[PDB]
RNA sequence: CGUAGCAUGCUACGUCAUUCUCCACGCGAAGCA
RNA sequence: GUGAUGCUUCGCGUGGAGAAUGACGUAGCAUGCUACG
């Protein structure tokens, strides 16, 4: 062993550091580790398998190991020579690990050695594939990280969902840990940079080139320059790294005097609001050399993707700064004398500040339009309202405006007790029967709108990939370009009920119906003109939904107030009507499942896939933990269609009044006046097509980093594998947009990874040797992309996948599809769960409603979409709308006897007798019309 | 077996206390709904049934608001 | 469609068509009476027509009062009705501490707070009379809703403790009925 | 209809040939006086259709002004209802505070989130347990928003009246949770 | 064989009285997602 | 105090296209008869 002593001493290099080898002598070690690799053969962001390096662990003085490794590199002599010249270029920078170059006879000939010493075990490469990859299967990287660096202890893992953000929210916190060390990171990156510049050294900045010190090595690709001429490339490095800057609350530290953890936060001026050159000296500090424009106000950004682009960087920044600097920003104006308060501008977490362009100050009237705008603004609520510290949420509290708290309770369903005695002489409702009661009114007690609207916990500021979702959103954008949109006129607008909510302060004065009436044309029009030239900061109204479920859950929806709700009818109706127009789209909104449509929309995904394989997936609490950068982006995605009619100011204002309104609006809560931290407010103009929208874009996220994360070399197929290197290219290498390869990775994905969307339901029939192979997505792929993109973990129970097409997908809007002989042709039906149609029938939500003969439609209504059931194998669920059936012709009799009773008359009304027999029903689910 | 009954009548005695105006009382009625729901979400007839019993102590506390030889002949 | 007008003008023109065609009369005859019994099949149509329409309005109006009358009479009685359903179906379920517990509130023996179920459980019973607590009660335990329960103490009607061994046949007339009894489950 | 008078010129016409059938008609020209009705009869139908037509247009057009009037009387209602509103609102919020915070604005412009905290003179604290009581809102007094808040009232869940002794570990399960406590900001 | 007048059969268009199939919209009720 | 959107069933009303039965006006093809030339 002296030739492996000598060399386990000559490794040491005058720096004592107590070495003990990793493998057996000389031989060079082996790990499987992530690399962000890009050249002419591969490219992507995988893990590989490096075999060039002997790794010597450092112990401390009491033979306890530390994280230190004296990483000794094997080289061609041509390489040495190279690599030595740069560092000694690059010696006097602090961020820069320390390199050891020498020559030792292994055989016969100095083979030369480049010894990087007291390196970290893993690089940032290696925690942010953890992260941007997790699977709870085996994350054995990101629990040694943990572990490693104190951020939580090894039993920590003994729970069961530690890593669930729902389940245990405690595990930000453990995240949050290593936010310091990220932040390091990126403080040494930028003296790397300016090192390399001031060097005159062009290169390639890659993440597993850096360790968890923060510390820089390698040098194989950097090239020699002017002096002062170098040139860093960090688009991949921090377009990678920008998830995990969120997720470990990276900038933290920026929130202390002096940047420093021990010394308390900073306390800001109370009524700034403009924290534009904080913004610009976050970016300058951190992101020094990411040498595309960055503008802190989004009103001065050229496109839609600019404006991601920088918004992606003011949700970073926003994080630093107080939480009361964001929202309406109230100037005092005077009308006919008197002083109002009045919203002149907003300051956004992600558009900066914004100031309307229309201030008219000394007015002397208010018209009908200004007196809405004025009772929309929660300025004159949120002013003259009362000081809240609402405990019971987390969400911050604006005021009250009532002097007592409103405590809503949710009520109990009444009770159809004559159709469930009669269901139960009909042989239901035994023990063992496969049919039984899940479906109910669960009732809530006086803390169930706040308690729901505290479920807003989950969204948490999201940074993303901006590389990948500048690509991601064109990508998505190509599935909407069969698609007509753009404005309308006031008189072109459809309203479904306008007997609805007009929501806050205009529920207390009449409905959609009154503000649609004593609104003219001509007001609509001008409304929607000034909403294109100011934002108008709107009051959400929390609801309650009452609605019979299988899972004890209180529901809340938002009532947005009826300006949002016109001006945004106005300028998406045309877009949205397109949309539930077009049959054969990968968005099946206003689709019927009767009269062949579900079979129609299966055959439609279905498609051509080689080897098809259907999944599916439902998002948990979707609308609360949707990050405000993908509802953004869905929200631009809906504007694209308006590059006639609306300038960049005007579709800009509109994304402002989008944003104001139903992102991080005012929510009005049992009295009291809340700030949304962001996701969906479920109840807006355009709730069903941005979900529909954000799943599209979280599909192609997925397929992506499938096809990126997986080793190039690998792939038998040269198609695929060119296309892997232009995706790496169109990513993080080019800056427009190629819409050659946008379209190529459309068709491809059309071909391998055909969908069914709506809102957050989502079916896709892939091939399966693709999804195998690692070239389309697969449900690990998604879960992965959730978990680091949505902040929500998403399990199994809400996923599934079937290997038989004929069996169709497992569920699609809450309906099973059961291939059926219809005729001469077989035909794909939809049927319910049996106990929500029994649920139904059972328990209703008014007490009139439990008398059937009054409502006989509702049992007719309720055996349609029973009817498929009696194809089912199974005889109880055939039995349900037989059951149906014979209870509506129970009603018809006892409808006409109570007829003859109270009155002289006969009724004789045997046009009904088509109730009671399948043929009505059979006709709803065949293809005639 | 006895175990959508108990959810059916378990469903009818919320109603009944809510009209008797036992939200007017935010502990009692919050052990109500704590103790409908539970039985709703049950699949235990036991569990259910005892949580049954919890349930109708609750009509049946209040000596006043319901005449209960009346109602049970 | 009888009793009308024109419904007698049809059945004489129809009854004449078949004596016309039987009686060997001449086509101009046959023209008239084709005529006539057309003309006076239009205006029985007319008016056949018109009395469907109104005898569908007085059917929908009267299915209308009829709905508005029942669900009049479903909301203003929700109450009694609700309570005799939930009665009738509590006897359905036949339960044993259902039963025992309505049994004893018909006797007026009524709880004062919800039943518990942990066997750390305080529970208060009321007892307005000697021979239900006899029947309900005796020595230490207390038998109530299909279980047994440890007493702790008796404070009348005015708030003052009684010892167990003070309440007997005997001793009933003294004490100052109702009492209420605090036990634990067993 | 009857007060148009071509029903007046088709009755004189049908009474006229009825009479002369009665009488007994010459031949031929009995037809031609059946013909003079028919002409009529057409006539006057089409008449009387255009007559439905434009009671039936009219009586639209009727309907059409009383939903309109509606409409515009209760466009008035809101818009009251609606400045009502905003005046009070006006005068329910302090102008001394809000003024001096207005004006300390470098540029006029202030976030909305905290005039409340800076001017409101009322506080109310929303309380889900004792821990969290004793956490904030101890004692008659207690500092929040950078300013100090004398307590004024505390309720329960069901707005009865809580004395600051009846809030206490072992008491507060006897209380009907959250708690509403409702401070006056003390001395400005 | 022409003209006027009268009578019989067959056919086209126009306007009305009645019914019904399908549809475009409006209003009301309901069910599901 | 009860949101956004989609689809479906039922009832009612107006409207457009079209089908059927029937009264009846104008014009035209064409059979029979009286008168003038
Ligand atoms: N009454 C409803 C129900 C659902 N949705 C939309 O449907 C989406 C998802 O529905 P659902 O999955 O049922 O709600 P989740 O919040 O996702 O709850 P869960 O955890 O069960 O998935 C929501 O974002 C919501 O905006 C809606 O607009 N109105
Ligand atoms: P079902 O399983 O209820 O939902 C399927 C799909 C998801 C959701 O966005 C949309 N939906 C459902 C129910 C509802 O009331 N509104 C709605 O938009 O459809
Ligand atoms: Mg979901
Ligand atoms: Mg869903
Ligand atoms: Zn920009
Ligand atoms: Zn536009």
């Amino acid at each position: 062993s002296a030739d492996a002593q000598s060399f386990l001493n000559r490794v040491c290099g005058v720096s004592a550091a107590r070495l003990t080898p990793c493998g057996t002598g000389t031989s060079t070690d082996v790990v499987y580790r992530a690399f962000d690799i890009y050249n002419d053969k591969v490219a992507g962001f995988a893990k590989f398998l490096k075999t060039n390096c002997c790794r010597f662990q450092e112990k401390d003085e009491d033979d306890n190991l530390i994280d230190s490794y004296f990483v000794v590199k094997r080289h061609t002599f041509s390489n040495y020579q190279h690599e030595e010249t740069i560092y000694n270029l690059l010696k006097d920078c602090p961020a820069v690990a320390k390199h050891d170059f020498f020559k030792f006879r292994i055989d016969g000939d100095m083979v030369p050695h480049i010894s990087r010493q007291r390196l970290t075990k893993y690089t940032m490469a290696d925690l942010v594939y953890a992260l941007r990859h997790f699977d709870e299967g085996n994350c054995d990287t990101l629990k040694e990280i943990l572990v490693t660096y104190n951020c939580c202890d090894d039993d920590y893992f003994n729970k069961k969902d530690w890593y669930d953000f729902v389940e245990n929210p405690d595990i930000l916190r453990v995240y949050a840990n290593l936010g310091e060390r990220v932040r390091q990171a990126l403080l040494k990156t930028v003296q790397f940079c300016d090192a390399m510049r001031n060097a005159g050294i062009v290169g390639v900045l890659t993440l597993d080139n850096q360790d968890l010190n923060g510390n820089w090595y390698d040098f194989g690709d950097f090239i020699q320059t002017t002096p002062g001429s170098g040139v860093p490339v960090v688009d991949s490095y921090y377009s990678l790294l920008m998830p995990i800057l969120t997720l470990t609350r990276a900038l933290t530290a920026e929130s202390h005097v002096d940047t420093d953890l021990t010394k308390p936060y900073i306390k800001w001026d109370l009524l700034k609001y403009d924290f534009t050159e904080e913004r610009l000296k976050l970016f300058d500090r951190y992101f020094k050399y990411w040498d595309q424009t960055y503008h802190p106000n989004c009103v001065n950004c050229l496109d839609d993707r600019c404006i991601l682009h920088c918004a992606n960087f003011n949700v970073l920044f926003s994080t630093v700064f107080p939480p009361t600097s964001f929202g309406p920003l109230v100037r005092k104006i005077f009308v006919d004398g008197v002083p109002f308060v009045v919203s002149t501008g907003y300051h956004f977490r992600e558009l900066g500040v914004v100031h309307n362009q229309d201030v008219n100050l000394h007015s002397s009237r208010l018209s009908f339009k200004e007196l809405l705008v004025y009772a929309a603004d929660p300025a004159m609520h949120a002013a003259s309202g009362n000081l809240l510290l609402d405990k019971r949420t987390t969400c911050f509290s604006v005021a009250a405006l009532t002097n007592n708290v409103a405590f809503q309770t949710v009520k109990p369903g009444n009770f159809n007790k004559d159709f469930y005695d009669f269901a139960v002489s009909k042989g239901f409702f035994k023990e063992g029967s496969s049919v039984e009661l899940k479906h109910f009114f669960f009732a809530q007690d006086g803390n169930a709108a706040i308690s729901d609207y505290d479920y807003y916990r989950y969204n948490l500021p999201t940074m993303c990939d901006i590389r990948q979702l500048l690509f991601v959103v064109e990508v998505v954008d190509k599935y909407f370009d069969c698609y007509d949109g753009g404005c309308i006129n006031a008189n072109q607008v459809i309203v479904n009920n306008l007997d609805k909510s007009a929501g806050f302060p205009f529920n207390k004065w009449g409905k959609a119906r009154l503000y649609y009436d004593s609104m003219s044309y001509e007001d609509q029009d001008a409304l929607f003109a000034y909403t294109k030239r100011n934002v108008i900061p709107t009051i959400t109204q929390m609801n309650l939904k009452y609605a019979i479920s299988a899972k004890n859950r209180a529901r809340t929806v938002a009532g947005v107030s009826i300006c949002s709700t016109m001006t945004n009818r106005q300028f998406h109706q045309k877009l949205l009507k397109s949309i539930a127009a077009t049959r054969g789209a990968t968005v099946v909104i206003g689709t019927s499942k009767f009269y062949g449509g579900w079979h129609n929309m299966l055959k439609t995904v279905y498609s051509d896939v080689e080897n098809p394989h259907l999944m599916g997936w439902d998002y948990p609490k979707c609308d609360r933990a949707m990050p405000n950068m993908l509802r953004i982006m869905a929200s631009l995605v809906l504007a694209r269609k308006h590059t006639t009619c609306c300038s960049l100011s005007h579709r800009f204002y509109r994304l402002a009044n989008e944003c104001a309104q139903v992102l991080s609006e005012m929510v009005m809560c049992g009295g009291s006046l809340y700030v949304k931290p962001g996701g969906t407010s479920s109840g807006d103009a355009t709730t069903a097509y941005a979900n529909s929208v954000f799943n599209i874009c979280q599909a192609v996220t997925a397929n992506v980093n499938a096809l990126l994360s997986t080793d190039g070399n690998k792939i038998a197929d040269k198609y695929v594998r060119n296309l892997q290197h232009r995706l790496y290219e169109c990513l993080y290498r080019n800056r427009d947009v190629d819409t050659d390869f946008v379209n190529e990775f459309y068709a491809y994905l059309r071909k391998h990874f055909s969908m069914m969307i709506l809102s957050d339901d989502a079916v896709v029939c892939f091939n399966s040797t693709y999804a195998s192979q690692g070239l389309v997505a697969s449900i690990k792929n998604f879960k992965s992309v959730l978990y680091y993109q949505n902040n929500v973990f998403m399990s199994e129970a809400k996923c599934w996948t079937e290997t038989d097409l004929t069996k169709g997908p497992h569920e699609f809007c809450s309906q099973h599809t059961m291939l059926v002989k219809q005729g001469d042709d077989y035909v794909y039906l939809p049927y319910p769960d049996p106990s929500r149609i029994l649920g139904a029938g059972c328990f209703v939500d008014d007490i009139v409603k439990t008398d059937g003969t009054l409502m006989i439609e509702r049992f007719v209504s309720l055996a349609i979409d029973a009817y498929p059931l009696t194809k089912h194998p199974n005889q109880e669920y055939a039995d349900v709308f037989h059951l149906y059936l014979q209870y509506i012709r129970k009603l018809h009799d006892e409808l006409t006897g109570h007829m003859l009773d109270m009155y002289s008359v006969m009724l004789t009304n045997d046009n009904t007798s088509r109730y009671w027999e399948p043929e009505f029903y059979e006709a709803m689910y065949t293809p005639h019309t | 077996s006895k175990m959508s009954d108990v959810k059916c009548t378990s469903v009818v005695l919320l109603s009944v206390l809510q009209q008797l105006r036992v939200e007017s009382s935010s502990k009692l009625w919050a052990q109500c709904v704590q103790l409908h729901n539970d039985i709703l979400l049950a699949k235990d007839t036991t569990e259910a049934f005892e949580k049954m019993v919890s349930l109708l102590s609750v009509l049946l506390s209040m000596q006043g608001a319901v005449d209960i030889n009346k109602l049970c002949e | 469609f009888s009793s009308l007008p024109s419904y007698a003008a049809f059945a004489t023109a129809q009854e004449a068509y078949e004596q016309a065609v039987a009686n060997g009369d001449s086509e101009v005859v046959l023209k008239k009476l084709k005529k006539s019994l057309n003309v006076a099949k239009s205006e029985f149509d007319r008016d056949a027509a018109m009395q469907r329409k109104l005898e569908k309005m007085a059917d929908q109006a009267m299915t209308q009062m009829y709905k508005q009358a029942r669900s009049e009479d479903k909301r203003a009685k929700v109450t009694s009705a609700m309570q005799t359903m939930l009665f009738t179906m509590l006897r359905k379920l036949d339960n044993d501490a259902l039963n025992n517990i309505i049994n004893n509130a018909r006797d007026g023996c009524v709880p004062l707070n919800i039943i518990p179920l942990t066997t750390a459980a305080k529970l208060m019973v009321v007892i307005p009379d000697y021979n239900t607590y006899k029947n309900t009660c005796d020595g230490t335990t207390f038998t109530y809703a299909s279980a047994l329960w440890e007493i702790q103490q008796v404070v009348d009607a005015d708030s003052k403790i009684v010892q167990l061994s003070e309440i007997s046949m005997d001793n009933s007339p003294n004490l100052a009925w109702p009492l209420i009894v605090t036990a634990l489950r067993a």
